[PDB]
């Protein structure tokens, strides 16, 4: 029912700084999923002309 | 303004052609958009 024994916040902020290490700077991350689904394959890479 | 609908292998096409004035004339119709979406069309 509110903040206290046995209830925590969930959510932990980073508060990243210029002078920590390098274990501690931000790192953005972008992964990339492909989808086999039964469709017409409309993304393809690029082709040499 | 005539206009044909056909969904085959996941591409749905269409086919159009404008002219002026309906049975006193032949005009084949061409494709103008091909979209592949592979929904199923049942209804329209």
């Amino acid at each position: 029912k509110g903040k206290g024994p046995n209830c925590y916040f969930p959510l932990q902020s980073y508060g990243f700084r210029p002078t920590y290490g390098v274990g501690h700077q931000p790192y953005r991350v972008v992964v990339l999923s492909f989808e086999l689904l039964h469709a017409p394959a409309t993304v393809c890479g690029p082709k040499k002309s | 303004r005539e206009f044909v609908f056909k969904n085959i292998d996941g591409y749905f096409k269409i086919y159009s052609k404008h002219t002026p004035i309906f049975p006193q004339g032949f005009s084949a119709l061409e494709p103008l958009v091909d979209l592949p979406i592979g929904i199923n069309i049942t209804r329209f």
